[PDB]
């Protein structure tokens, strides 16, 4: 759990890390934290997994059913308000905290949700376990104005820090980007510095090792 | 906790369970049968909380007897252990749940080979070729694994049991009065009421 | 305090070129005492595959509630039950019951009938998906079958092969988890045909 | 109230070569979630051809040795520069360590060396002393990760000889250094992409009839 | 957790810090404490984070609906508004929140809703985190209303030392200026207050 | 057992070609108080050695006796005392470390987190942890309680290794280290804007950089946040 | 663990397991639960490792002293209390173990006495102890009789031990042996109880449910 | 607890003792006598705390036979039980407590008459006609309450206590395995062995 | 609880109330709090009161015992007296104590000796119950030294605001003045404070 966003002059990035802890095991070294809510609007989310992801869910599921009934577009601020106003109805009982950003036909946004109901707002938020280190990176490399290059460039390597200094995270980088005309895209893997170094010794084994006592052909259909 | 045991032989099912009963000191009754007869060839042998038990077991017993009039057909033991652990695994959810394990023994007449089925409290089925619940399978279990054969005669296993018995009565802490055995075959159930002169 | 831990069990799969594999223990008992040795953890619904890991009743009740669902869905829809698609039930079918979950631990993995891409995951009990290419495991040691997959699983291997990798990894991390063990089964699922296999083992 | 007590992760491991020994053990040093310092040996020569080293709780580990060393320097000043053989320097230890019974050394420790004929021998230590002469162990967080490994590799469990149906093991063979040191890495590497506190580097002590080596190699910075 | 409202000659002013702190650590030392209601009612939420978010929501809601059919609503009529949902959960809750408006009428009005959902109508109110240090400065540097930029001071320096002595509040000043004219957005930067 | 009153917050060091650095800002707090605004966490022993402290400054004060009162323990008999035969870092904390030990295993701590620095006779550096726990370890980069989780970070993309010191200039270790220091102070309760740096240079010596200021912040972004979603005017 | 010892016609036997274990996972398959205190005695091991591996090697110098003092062989009685009076001296300390210490003396002939960590001490002639001692007493209850041919007795004891193994997750590995006379004890070696296990199905026929 | 009776009659005393001893689950022996003979004509049974029970009898043993041959003459019931309770008195206030109960049975030979004193942990001593300590006495003392007289023979307190016993069977949950029953009296002391044959 | 101790031009001066309470109750509201330890060496007691008042006893014992021999000790020399004492039994003991003493040399010296053992020489020491509103006022309306009656308003007014927002100090003030001349003993009656 290590992530962050910065908007820059014509749009808004979201960054996380790629690996899923569980107690000091690692679980899946290549998991997506960032969720698609709709085309333009986007989440990364921390915490407990399974609520993250299910609650993006339901609200994507929503906001699409409105927008097309609306005939208009969605903006950030109702996914957020939506988001908060339930995930609050439950006081804590879901943790799940995440850097809501997209862009509505009005411009760019990004916003920063607890578990509670609690939801900020600044140019650059960070949430997670590393939240410190990729937070210490970006207060002393950020300036007003940054370009797609330059904010790029800082996100990926705040989501760096964590993975390096702190131990919860790890592995690739995932990326999204959201320009205030043009489309979005999502770069899974946008790096890849933590590769396996090829193993010492082979060991496929033999055929046959393995002492078998019956066997047989299952059935499956009608 | 109490005593339940059950075995599965050649064409036929026994059940032992021990007779006492206690309210924290003294011991009331010390001759009474912890068994309920579902239908004519099903059986159910039962140990857990004290009111959760006995109520329980009439409840399955009802239901049974009801479709089994209602059908005028009779349910097959596989079937049977199937519900029963339906209702415990629901149970074990509920506001309050039934604190209650089980044995059932069966004599499935279309395969015409009987059939027997642990169940704990918590909705946990499995058949076998014999079983006890509670601390009784530590005590026996060994003695089982060991002479045990699937084709052994309904006495062969009453000797087994037996056995078991006579051990259980020699290491284990609690007094529990003895035990009242039952078979259940092709011509459905009796007692063996013999056990106490043997 | 754990109800996990309770009865015991494991579950492992694997993505060959072509195929996959997924193998279990057999046994089941009440913390100390061992009960049964004909506990299997793996099922399917036509041509879908699951492996559950976690407290007996509960997994029992799952195998049950799938083949219902399964068996109503082929109906209406004419045809089985994808792969994808299933996970993404079984998933949601988790969180239904996010407040009084069920103490399991899935496992799924098949072959599409129309891509014909072999497929593996696994889920916490409430309905979070990890989606693999390589392994997956479930169950009471599933710290000693890290330690067995990330050293034996190669990218691709050939079914026959795949049968013996797998089979070495489930049996031995079975050995240093006391509470799994008692026979072990291996499936091998290919296009068409399946073979299953129970292998020999230590029976302490 | 004052808890006198902590982990710092870490994982060591102990092979008894035919006519060698190894203990091998990372460099790695945490604190709940944080990094300590990239490089920290665990594993030292104390004379006489022994190596040691203790995991779980630094602190009290470290003073374990430390308090050895200088009972092993003198037991030289009371008989002549005896040699300690290794097997009573292990019943040395068992009395060092039970002499903090009520009050423990927090500590699963490891010596490595060879014995009054030239065999390779390991022993791993209770926290509070008991002592097993093994071929083979490893200890530390990883412990449950490696151990099922080696028992496979290198006792061949449950590997049989092929076309003998399932009634033939498969026979032990003693093998060369290299070839136990190409299996302690593939160990350790494999451990490390499964398990957060374990990473950084491998600082390997070979014991030999004529001294101790030291090769390192270097792990992920995951 | 630093605010507070005080009432003068041309109506009232409420400001407040921008640190919010989870544990010994800042979440984000950039918050707008101070929050609107309607045009000329606003309030600066103290304790909780996402209660007192929420409250207001609601709050503005019903403010905002109130006037499509009742008029323009009082300064009263709003914390009533809050004094029922403070009271009715005051088991779940965990607010300080001061609220403020102004009416041609009756100037502008300062009314404190403290935890359990005592109401207030002072000069002036103070709470949050850091309100414990200027229980001296406040009562005895306070005159009977001043001047627009007269005020301003007071802000300034009850705001100053409560940075001073209280980590758990911190961060820039903010100030919103409700008058007759309407209302005006400030912002004092740092090394401004310390010199003082 | 015990409970620490007042505090020092973190204390950030590390190394580099020549010698190296150790800052910790000048707040004593008295939990969520400030009872105290200077206040020295930093005692130089001798002139090849500083020690910066953090935890209970109850605590801390004892340790300056213990030292003062070691070093005037060393000269006792012995003329080589300011040249050949005198404190070098390595032993100080050798010492220092044997007490926090025997205190936790006699079930009585000192609350205190603790970094040792200088440079050696010889001319090498040096750099070693140790806190109530009697526990220890050196490392490139070095920070107590709050500054390992903020600071040690920065601190490890001028030196993320061993390999790296050698080339590690005087300046670019200060700036760097000072831009550790103004991150402290912008997301941590805890801490101060008035602090003390020193530099030990196997060159230039010891230069105790005391009482400065943290310069240049980026506030101004602040006047255009407003609300915390919807809040716009 | 599980681990016993039982007297008969012709001396003692001695059977333990071998498995030590951490909450779920095993740490080791290669435990010595059986301390040759001395040449002429045995001591089991249940309770906790280093309690019963210490004091036992303590007591085993113990008896080197008594004896060289009499010129005599110390006696079981009396090596048994002495464990024992020493465990007394820490009720409440917090030791923990269970354990047989088997001699047979001139005198005395075979002798067990089973020992804890709360000053019981026990004569016997049958004692199981551990996780295991359920089934264990199981087998030996039926078949155990005082004439038992010497390789029977080694039997016997194998087979007790192996059934608490299957069952009992927490025990197994392999059976250590040892058998007890007059003029001192013998080791009869090591036994995998996976091979093991197999071979008794076969010749023996028992553990029908089993598989394969 | 365990079972511990005494019964003083006509010219003697009865000391009744069960004989198993349990860890938790397993029953390890079950032919153990709770008994130690302090002097040719002073007995004691008890029953307590697994460790605190046989140190302490044996420490109380060791102090008497000491006096014994010291003197050379022997010490009276009365005095015995005197010092049993002094000990134990101290014991209650000790570091660590021996938690333990007894009853002292003796024939004081210059009164020519058999006495009887039941003591707990406590230091609580008293002169009984009969006794049992814990929950021995609910299941019996109104049989002795009833049936006893101060005259009975030896062979009359048999058949009583044998009688107790089979009650003491009869409702209560734990099993005792028997009993081991011993007479003391002007010629010493000897063991009623044949209650096993009885 | 609410005391301190300012230094200035002709030494330095300490005060504090008389309140004293046990619970929501005044044991005696007409406390002795501050206290002589030597002839120029006095202190004012914080928090506990069996605790602080045997301390003291103790003191006065070392103090009146160092002069017979070693001549007449410094306010640096007597602080360290107490550093002991509140070290050593930090787990036993409840005391804020302020120390002050002057010497013609090194004018008056302040030194606080708060809660854990932790001592400080500052220009002035404010400990007490009732010390959490004057963390304002003090440093804020501090000049660098000032005149004898110049400064007895610092104590004034700062004690007047702490009786008025903390009701577990209170009752009279008492003032020990300690200067070249000598001890002038001081006491300010409440209908003062209050019209302030
Ligand atoms: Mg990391
Ligand atoms: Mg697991
Ligand atoms: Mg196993
Ligand atoms: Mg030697
Ligand atoms: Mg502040
Ligand atoms: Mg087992
Ligand atoms: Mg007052």
């Amino acid at each position: 759990t290590t992530i962050v966003g910065v908007k820059f002059n014509n749009g808004v990035v979201i960054a996380a890390d790629t690996r899923s802890t569980q107690g000091p095991i690692v679980a899946d070294k290549n998991c997506a934290k960032l969720h698609r809510i709709s085309p333009k609007i986007w989440c990364a989310g921390a915490g407990t997994a399974a609520d993250t992801e299910a609650v993006t869910q339901l609200i994507g599921s929503n906001i699409e059913l409105h927008s097309l009934y609306t005939s208009r577009e969605p903006r950030v601020v109702s996914a957020l308000q939506m988001l908060k106003q339930h995930l609050f109805k439950y006081q804590g009982h879901i943790g799940a905290y995440l850097i809501v950003a997209g862009v509505d036909p009005t411009g760019s946004h990004l916003f920063s949700i607890h578990a509670h109901g609690s939801t900020d707002v600044g140019y650059y938020l960070s949430l997670g376990s590393g939240s410190l280190a990729a937070m210490a990176v970006l207060e002393s490399h950020w300036k007003q104005d940054l370009t797609k290059e330059e904010a790029i460039k800082l996100a990926s390597d705040a989501i760096q820090a964590g993975i390096w200094n702190d131990l919860g995270s790890g592995s690739n980088v995932d990326v999204c980007v959201m320009e205030i005309g043009k489309d979005a895209e999502y770069l899974r893997n946008y790096l890849t510095p933590n590769v396996r170094e090829e193993k010492q010794k082979s060991y496929k084994f033999p055929r046959g090792t393995t002492a078998v006592l019956k066997e047989s052909i299952v059935n499956i259909c009608d | 906790m109490d005593i339940i045991l059950g075995i599965r032989v050649q064409d036929s099912v026994i059940l032992a369970s021990s007779k006492a009963v206690t309210r924290g000191i003294s011991v009331l009754k010390d001759s009474d049968d912890k068994t309920r007869q579902l239908s004519p060839h099903t059986l159910m042998s039962f140990a857990g909380e004290a009111g959760d038990t006995v109520q329980f077991a009439e409840y399955i017993q009802a239901n049974i007897q009801l479709y089994s009039i209602r059908e005028d057909y009779e349910l097959s033991p596989q079937a049977v252990s199937s519900f029963v652990r339906q209702e415990l695994a629901k149970s074990i959810r509920s506001r309050r749940p039934y604190q209650v394990n089980v044995l059932i023994g069966g004599y499935d007449k279309k395969k015409n080979k009987p059939e027997l089925y642990q169940i704990d409290y918590l909705g946990t089925k499995v058949e076998l070729p014999y079983g006890a619940h509670g601390y009784s399978g530590f005590y026996t279990f060994s003695l089982l694994d060991h002479h045990y054969r699937p084709d052994m005669t309904t006495e062969e296993g009453l000797d087994l049991l037996k056995l078991c018995v006579q051990e259980l009565e020699k290491r284990m802490p609690m007094d529990f009065k003895g035990v009242i055995v039952k078979i259940v075959d092709k011509d459905g159930i009796r007692q063996v009421d013999d056990f106490q002169a043997q | 305090s754990d109800p996990s831990s309770i009865n015991g069990g494991i579950v492992v799969a694997m993505t060959g070129k072509d195929c996959v594999a997924i193998a279990c223990d057999l046994r089941l008992g009440s913390q100390s005492l061992g009960v049964s040795n004909k506990f299997e953890k793996i099922f399917h619904y036509g041509h879908v595959f699951l492996g559950i890991t976690g407290l007996a009743t509960d997994v029992t009740t799952l195998n049950e509630m799938f083949r219902y669902k399964t068996n109503l869905y082929k109906l209406k829809e004419e045809r089985a039950i994808e792969p994808e698609t299933f996970t993404q039930l079984v998933s949601s079918s988790l969180y239904e019951r996010r407040f009084g979950p069920y103490f399991v631990g899935p496992v799924v993995a098949g072959i599409n009938s129309k891509s014909g891409k072999p497929f593996i995951a696994g889920f916490d009990l409430i309905g979070c998906i990890d989606e693999a290419k390589d392994f997956i495991v479930s169950g009471t040691a599933s710290d000693q079958l890290f330690g067995m997959c990330e050293s034996l699983y190669e990218p691709n291997l050939e079914p026959e092969d795949l049968f013996e990798t797998i089979s070495q990894a489930l049996l031995n991390a079975a050995d240093r988890d006391a509470l799994s063990g008692w026979g072990a089964v291996v499936y091998i699922i290919k296009k068409d045909e399946v073979v299953k296999r129970y292998l020999k083992m230590r029976q302490d | 109230q004052f808890n006198p007590y902590g982990d710092n992760g870490g994982t060591i491991l102990g092979i008894a070569g035919e006519d060698f020994a190894v203990l091998a053990g990372d460099t790695r040093n945490i604190t709940d979630y944080s990094i300590n310092s990239r490089y920290e040996p665990k594993v030292f020569d104390c004379g006489d051809n022994i190596v040691m080293s203790a995991n779980g709780f630094a602190a009290d580990g470290d003073a374990l040795v430390k308090r050895f060393k200088n009972s092993v320097k003198w037991y030289h000043f009371d008989h002549n520069d005896k040699k300690l053989s290794i097997n009573s320097a292990a019943r040395n230890i068992q009395h060092l360590l039970y002499g903090k019974r009520f009050f423990p050394y927090y500590v699963h420790t490891i010596i490595a060396g060879l014995d009054e004929d030239g065999k390779g021998a390991v022993y791993s230590f209770d926290p509070v002393g008991s002592y097993e002469r093994e071929q083979c162990r490893a200890g530390g967080a990883a412990a449950s990760l490696i151990m099922p490994f080696l028992d496979n590799q290198v006792n061949f469990k449950n590997q049989y000889e092929p076309g003998t149906n399932g009634k033939v093991k498969k026979p032990l063979k003693y093998l060369s250094v290299e070839e136990v040191i190409k299996l302690v890495r593939d160990s350790f590497t494999s451990a490390t992409e499964r398990h957060i506190q374990v990473g950084d580097g491998l600082e390997i002590l070979i014991v030999t009839k004529d001294g101790v080596r030291k090769e390192f190699y270097e792990l992920k910075r995951d | 957790t630093s605010i507070m409202a005080v009432t003068f000659k041309d109506g009232v002013i409420l400001g407040a810090d921008s640190r919010t702190t989870t544990g010994a650590y800042i979440a984000n030392r950039v918050t707008d404490k101070l929050t609107r209601v309607h045009d000329k009612i606003w309030c600066c939420r103290s304790g909780s984070a996402a209660d007192t978010q929420a409250i207001a929501d609601i709050v503005q809601y019903h403010l905002e609906l109130y006037t499509s059919q009742y008029g323009t609503p009082s300064t009263e009529t709003a914390a009533s508004v809050f004094k029922e949902l403070c009271y009715e959960n005051k088991d779940n809750l965990t607010a300080g929140i001061i609220v403020a408006g102004y009416d041609d009428k009756n100037k502008g009005e300062v009314y404190t809703i403290p935890l359990g959902g005592s109401v207030h109508k002072l000069p002036y109110a103070i709470a949050g985190s850091g309100s414990t240090f200027i229980y001296g400065y406040c009562d005895k540097n306070f005159r009977e209303n001043m001047s627009k930029e007269e005020t301003v001071d007071f802000i300034k320096h009850s705001l100053s030392q409560a940075i001073k002595w209280d980590g758990s509040s911190g961060g820039v000043i903010r100030m919103v200026v409700l008058t007759a004219a309407g209302v005006e957005r400030l912002i004092f930067y740092p090394d401004e207050y310390e010199q003082l | 057992t015990q409970q620490p009153i007042v505090t020092g917050t973190s204390v950030i060091s590390m190394k580099y070609d020549n010698g190296v650095i150790i800052a910790a800002d000048n707040l004593g707090s008295y939990g969520s108080l400030l009872r105290f605004n200077g206040v020295e966490r930093l005692i130089p022993v001798g002139d090849n050695t500083v020690v910066g402290i953090s935890g209970d400054i109850s605590d801390m004060q004892h340790i300056e006796r213990l030292l003062k009162d070691l070093v005037t323990e060393n000269a006792y008999d012995n003329p080589l005392a300011d040249a050949e035969e005198a404190l070098e870092p390595s032993y100080i904390f050798e010492y220092l470390a044997t007490v926090m030990y025997q205190r936790r295993s006699k079930m009585n701590p000192l609350w205190n987190a603790i970094i040792v620095a200088g440079v050696q006779s010889n001319g090498d550096q040096f750099l070693r942890y140790v806190n109530l726990l009697g526990v220890t370890y050196s490392s490139p980069t070095l920070a107590t309680g709050f500054g390992a989780h903020m600071a040690n970070p920065l601190l490890r993309k001028v030196v993320d290794r061993e390999s790296d010191i050698p080339k590690t200039t005087v300046q670019v270790a200060e700036e760097a280290i000072v831009n550790a220091m103004r991150v402290l102070y912008y997301r941590d309760a805890r801490s101060s804007r008035n602090f003390s740096l020193a530099i030990i240079d196997k060159n230039t010596g010891l230069t105790f950089k005391k009482n400065l200021q943290v310069e240049n912040m980026k506030w101004d972004f602040a006047k255009d946040i407003k609300g915390y979603g919807t809040q716009k005017i | 663990t599980t681990t016993l010892a039982f007297r008969f016609q012709g001396g003692i036997i001695v059977a333990v397991d071998s498995r030590a274990t951490a909450g779920n996972w095993v740490a080791s398959q290669t435990v010595k639960r059986v301390i040759e205190i001395n040449p002429f005695l045995l001591g089991t091991m249940a309770g906790g490792a280093a309690d019963c591996q210490f004091w036992e090697t303590w007591l085993g110098s113990q008896c080197r002293l008594h004896e060289l003092r009499e010129k005599e062989r110390i006696s079981v009685a009396a090596a048994s209390k002495i464990l024992s009076n020493l465990v007394y001296q820490y009720k409440g300390a917090g030791l923990s173990m269970g354990t047989m210490i088997c001699g047979y003396t001139r005198k005395e002939g075979p002798t067990i006495y089973y020992v804890d960590s709360d000053g019981t001490r026990l004569k016997g002639d049958i004692f199981c102890v551990g996780s295991g001692q359920t089934f264990a007493y199981g087998v030996l209850d039926s078949n155990y009789k005082w004439d038992l041919s010497v390789e029977d007795a080694l039997y016997l004891g194998k087979r007790s031990i192996l059934a608490a193994a299957h069952r009992d997750a927490y025990s197994g590995g392999s059976v250590n042996l040892y058998h007890v006379t007059e003029d001192g004890w013998i080791y009869h070696g090591n036994h995998d109880v996976g091979e093991l296990f197999w071979k008794v199905k076969e010749e023996e026929g028992s553990f029908n449910n089993v598989i394969g």
